[PDB]
């Protein structure tokens, strides 16, 4: 989406976490703001020695490469359980004789 | 939870912002030089400037963190770049005196100008017509008016500013943790915290001095080929036994013989290999200069340039209202995006310019993944050493025949590879212990050895026993001939010329051993060689990630600079230049001047 979504200075619009305190799971999201702690004290919602905001923006620009230019990425996936299906894929057909 | 943690979250920080914020200065260079107006230039300043100041208030970051106890080389490397302060130490007045000086000293050098004695109406400037004078004038009036004037002139006033200049310097670098500004410069290749690979910073001085000794059975060899040809063209003021005239070296700073090859032709009579005719035959220009090239970048199996590579390239200079630099620079704008500007001609010397800018774009584009602070050359010699050794070999007859603008029917011999083997080493051979001698100097000037009186006094006597070179009249203590070169007035160093020359022909014999070449380098040939550009590639991507001497030890087999290479590369000279000197002395005499009497 490099002619679609990069803006003159980057799209700032679309962000990113660099750092956590733990790891995710699968499929599981978190838009916390809190700071990145390494050390024992407190950060006092303030970023700098030992702490880190951990969201930053992305420099999504028109001059960007293969590498760093905006990829629309959509992940399908299927669940097969117990209650029964709710979406199929078609079915073909043909003439009547 | 540790103290690691910091630095490692810092870094990122810094490498995610100075990223962006590096390459706004970038592309507003590319701009200016694409198009030199008023708007581009101070986007050009101002984003500099931007970048700077940020330079500037992240160190108060990278200060905290003590690197003491610390062994991760990626975490020292890159806080060591933001942790030196540099011209910041000292007070705005004594920096800005100093660029204040760097300024004047800039104006001065570039706006020399000399009349002749019997025209005051005609004075020509340093660029083209004074440079003219002493690269294709032969007459000895006109050299000797341009060289003595020029220190006169130039010299002099530069002199009082060049003072200022190294003691400002030297409170910087003390304040950094050096012993001068002359330190400062070998810090470049300094390595801590390495087993087996570390490097002092004054290792170069006994480095260049070992070096040098090595290149004087070469180079005393060549200058005494040099003076029996122009003592042919000056007998009345150069002897057979003699040293070589300052005014007669073929520039207005004596550092490179190559204006002095009309004078110096071993065979007048015997042709050289010069494809301009077959390229426009052919009816090349300067996309297919450039898309030919690339083949050779790919047979010797290197990755290939971007789609945008060549798109957004500039090929000519697109009209006076909007006219650009045509020098030839090689430009990484960032994300990957990399450029080349050049006003690209039909004729070899575009030729082998265009494979030497590309190879600069494969130096940088290798290492274009490592982080920010680490996405540069572990130091200035790697930069531009890879960028000639990829040229020469496309300067070879063998990879033009192949590409098919050299004929098949040239023949070859050793009268005509000694035409082009002695017209290198005046480039060569006739600018390594130059370069040697002005740093020398320069070091001795900043640790402070020779007193600011003794600055003439000293060059002269530097020039008559490291070189062989006097002047065409006698200087004074108020003369000050190395202040009136370009590094020199501008706060560059010229180290890099001797160690990008040695380092040239070192990464040349790995290559050849990898393309498996066999004789001497000259005829060398890596083209259609895959496993020489895969080799190459593999120290290409390094950066400064890691020592430099660990780059040459896994490819070149050595840990500093070497001259085996240089003799390996020059060996059938050696018994050409042996055989012509059989009527002359061999080395220099510090007796003799063209003044005597």
């Amino acid at each position: 989406s490099n002619n679609l979504d990069s803006k003159v200075g980057g799209n700032y619009n679309y962000r990113y976490r660099l750092f956590r305190k733990s790891n995710l799971k699968p499929f599981e999201r978190d838009i916390s703001t809190e700071i990145y702690q390494a050390g024992s004290k407190p950060c006092n919602g303030v970023e700098g020695f030992n702490c880190y905001f951990p969201l930053q923006s992305y420099g999504f620009q028109p001059t960007n490469g293969v590498g760093y230019q905006p990829y629309r990425v959509v992940v399908l996936s299927f669940e097969l359980l117990h209650a029964p299906a709710t979406v199929c894929g078609p079915k073909k057909s043909t003439n009547l004789v | 939870s540790t103290i690691e943690e910091q630095a490692k979250t810092f870094l990122d920080k810094f490498n995610h912002e100075a990223e962006d914020l590096f390459y706004q200065s970038s592309l507003a260079s590319w701009n200016y030089n694409t198009n030199i107006t008023e708007e581009n230039v101070q986007n050009m300043n101002n984003a500099g400037d931007k970048w700077s100041a940020f330079l500037k208030e992240q160190s108060t970051l990278a200060q905290m963190y003590p690197l003491q106890e610390i062994q991760n080389l990626t975490v020292k490397l890159q806080l060591q770049a933001l942790q030196q302060n540099g011209s910041s130490v000292l007070s705005e007045d004594k920096s800005k005196r100093l660029n204040t000086i760097l300024n004047t000293m800039s104006t001065i050098y570039s706006t020399g100008k000399v009349c002749n004695p019997d025209n005051p109406q005609e004075c020509l400037l340093l660029e083209p017509g004074l440079n003219e004078i002493m690269a294709n004038s032969l007459d000895y009036n006109e050299r000797l008016w341009a060289w003595e004037s020029w220190r006169s002139e130039v010299g002099k006033q530069l002199r009082p500013l060049y003072e200022e200049y190294v003691v400002l310097k030297n409170e910087m670098a003390r304040a950094n943790h050096y012993e001068d500004y002359g330190d400062y410069w070998r810090g470049d290749y300094e390595v801590n915290g390495v087993d087996g690979y570390d490097y002092s910073r004054g290792q170069l001085i006994e480095d260049v001095e070992h070096t040098f000794e090595e290149i004087k059975p070469l180079y005393e060899h060549l200058h005494a080929y040099v003076r029996a040809k122009l003592m042919n063209a000056y007998p009345s003021y150069i002897s057979p036994i003699g040293c070589l005239p300052a005014h007669l070296l073929g520039d207005m700073w004596g550092r490179f013989w190559t204006n002095l090859y009309s004078l110096t032709v071993p065979f007048g009579q015997k042709p050289n290999i010069d494809v301009t005719d077959a390229m426009v035959d052919q009816a090349w220009d300067a996309q297919r200069i450039f898309k030919e090239a690339e083949k050779f970048f790919v047979s010797v199996g290197l990755p290939n340039m971007t789609q945008g590579f060549w798109e957004n390239s500039m090929l000519t200079d697109p009209g006076n209202v909007q006219k650009a630099v045509c020098h030839p620079t090689a430009w990484d704008l960032g994300k990957g995006d990399f450029r080349i500007l050049m006003c690209t001609k039909v004729t070899m010397d575009d030729f082998l310019t265009a494979h030497h800018e590309m190879g600069h774009i494969q130096y940088d584009m290798a290492y274009a993944a490592q982080p920010f602070l680490l996405r540069n050359g572990a130091n200035e010699g790697f930069h531009e050493a890879v960028g000639e050794i990829m040229s020469l070999s496309a300067a070879t007859p063998k990879h033009l025949k192949s590409i098919g603008l050299l004929s098949p029917d040239f023949q070859e011999d050793n009268e005509t590879e000694i035409n082009f083997l002695l017209k290198q080493a005046l480039t060569i051979v006739g600018t390594l212990p130059f370069t040697y001698m002005l740093e020398k100097w320069r070091w001795m000037v900043f640790k402070g050895e020779i007193p600011k009186d003794q600055w003439m006094k000293k060059w002269w006597e530097m020039k008559r026993e490291i070189v062989g070179v006097v002047e065409p009249v006698p200087h004074d203590e108020t003369y000050c001939d190395p202040a009136s070169l370009f590094h020199v007035s501008n706060d560059y160093s010229f180290i890099r010329y001797y160690t990008r020359t040695l380092y040239q022909f070192q990464f040349q014999e790995a290559l050849c051993q990898a393309a498996k070449h066999e004789g001497p380098l000259h005829k060398c040939d890596i083209s259609n060689s895959t496993e020489a550009g895969q080799k190459l590639f593999n120290m290409l991507r390094l950066g400064k990630s890691e020592p430099w001497t660990l780059a040459l030890e896994n490819v070149v087999g050595a840990k500093n600079m070497n001259v085996r290479p240089l003799l390996n590369y020059f060996e059938p000279l050696f018994t050409w230049l042996k055989d012509q000197n059989k009527n002359s002395f061999v080395g220099w005499s510090t007796d003799w001047s063209p003044y005597a009497d």
